[PDB]
């Protein structure tokens, strides 16, 4: 139920399209298919095994072994954990911070939309906005009615 | 052209709003204005409760007096089965 | 705008800061006299 | 995609008429032309490298090593950086402080 504090297997990647006001993200149909999106992600850096930093005062980072140039284009971080098995933690990369020369404290923060992704259940909301089927097999259109308040 | 007498015409709203409304009683019961002592426990899944300035006393500390009072204007749902959530379920009178 | 959507290869935070610049209104000049409003502003 | 902190071929300019209220901006056509026109904006100051201070805490700044009263009407700088190729970086001047 609560994300680790160390990880395995972590990558941080470029080129993820996505930010934590969370207006926008890339749904996914499997955790599966969700990796393997994840995957097709260019891998800035990769590690086999480190501790987070700073969950207590709720800025996570960790530390990675690279110049800070080495780093710019880091957007997003992945990563398993030996108490959660095959189970994928997902984080928007939020800063850069220049520790000495060859070592940067990478900033994070979990990503609760894509890592909690399939172990969420919808119950039965009220639901000011949604898409809705347009047409019947007839071709006629559905009946929507309800007053947009729109000119 | 066939009239004479009376007519009597039975109306009701268009199916959109039945299930609109309907939805929106099922989850949040009806407005009620009334100072009584609220429906607790008398449906048989849940029962949504929600007060303004409500009265609550007990051999409680004052400060947990005082929050379990402000849940309940802001609005709860007791749940009375282990199905927590399920909204499928009809509710019936207890 | 409001609510507007901008993408690009930029870090998350400037570009929520882009996108609050736009739905908060702003001039965009394209000549060096900025601020002044006599100018016709016909269409390019 | 995130902002160096260090920079090369620095330049402090004098009267760059937009503010970080962002209510007004100079537009351009090509990233050529944005580089033209700040080019040609007076220099109150250059250094070919400097390291920023102040990232940490987001309240950015650089040591110059010129007397305050030549600064008066710092109100821009433009730098480049050794990894991002030919790219300018563009920055409001915010304030003047005395180091000695």
């Amino acid at each position: 139920a609560y994300v680790p504090l160390s990880g395995t297997n972590v990558r941080i990647l470029a080129d993820v399209p996505f930010s934590n006001d969370y207006k926008n993200t890339r749904w996914f149909t499997s955790s599966s298919n969700q990796y393997n999106w994840f995957n097709s992600k260019s891998r800035v850096y990769e590690m086999s095994k480190v501790t987070f930093m700073g969950f207590r005062e709720n800025k996570p980072y960790v530390s990675v072994s690279l110049p800070i140039d080495k780093l710019y284009s880091a957007s997003y971080i992945m990563f398993q954990n030996a108490d959660y098995g095959n189970k994928w933690f997902y984080a928007f990369v939020t800063e850069l911070e220049f520790k000495n020369s060859a070592v940067t404290y990478v900033h994070f923060e979990i990503d609760v939309l894509q890592t909690w992704m399939f172990d969420i259940k919808f119950q039965e909301s009220f639901i000011v906005r949604e898409h809705v089927k347009l047409w019947n097999d007839d071709g006629t259109p559905t009946i929507n009615t309800i007053d947009e308040g729109l000119s | 052209n066939g009239y004479r007498g009376v007519y009597v015409i039975k109306k009701q709203l268009k199916a959109e709003y039945r299930r609109s409304l309907s939805s929106f009683f099922h989850k949040y019961g009806y407005k009620i204005n009334r100072v009584k002592k609220p429906n607790l426990r008398t449906r048989k899944a849940f029962n949504y409760v929600q007060t303004k300035d409500c009265f609550i006393s007990g051999d409680i500390n004052n400060n947990d007096l005082q929050e379990i009072r402000t849940i309940f204007d802001n609005g709860i749902t007791l749940w009375h089965t282990d199905n927590i959530g399920n909204y499928s379920v009809e509710n019936e009178l207890r």
